[PDB]
């Protein structure tokens, strides 16, 4: 009922469960890709593998 | 809640700042990850219950 | 089989180093044994506990 107290009012709940696996990624954050470099020592991040 | 609905999210760019910049949420706990860190991460699937 | 005393010294020092390298893969109760996973998933205050 719309007159209910704050503990007895309805709440919409969404649980996001995240699948971290050896498998390829299919959901990723918005971070843009950049050029590949070879033979130099470099910092890298492949699909969150920093 | 006895018959909760699951949506599988896949094959897309997420942007969790669309969520974590909002004041509308009465709770937003996270476990094994940080909410502000989510935009650097990747997953095979996400399940939204 | 005559030189077993010398091969034994080589074997013991190899088994000691292989055990030292394998113990990097142990979690010790952290969320991952990979130190870059912890840092790429958690905030400073949460990561430092792990």
């Amino acid at each position: 009922q719309p007159t209910n107290g704050v503990g007895y009012q309805p709440y919409r709940v969404v649980v996001l469960s995240f699948e971290l696996l050896h498998a390829p990624a299919t959901v990723c954050g918005p971070k843009k890709s950049t050029n590949l470099v070879k033979n130099k020592c470099v910092n890298f991040n492949f699909n969150g593998l920093t | 809640v006895y018959a909760w609905n699951r949506k599988r999210i896949s094959n897309c760019v997420a942007d969790y700042s669309v969520l974590y910049n909002s004041a509308s949420f009465s709770t937003f706990k996270c476990y094994g990850v940080s909410p502000t860190k989510l935009n650097d991460l990747c997953f095979t699937n996400v399940y939204a219950d | 089989s005559a030189l077993g005393k010398l091969q034994d010294v080589v074997n013991q020092n190899a088994q000691a180093l292989n055990t030292l390298v394998k113990q990097l893969s142990s979690n010790f109760g952290a969320i991952s044994s990979v130190l870059n996973d912890i840092l790429s998933r958690l905030d400073k205050v949460e990561a430092e506990v792990q």
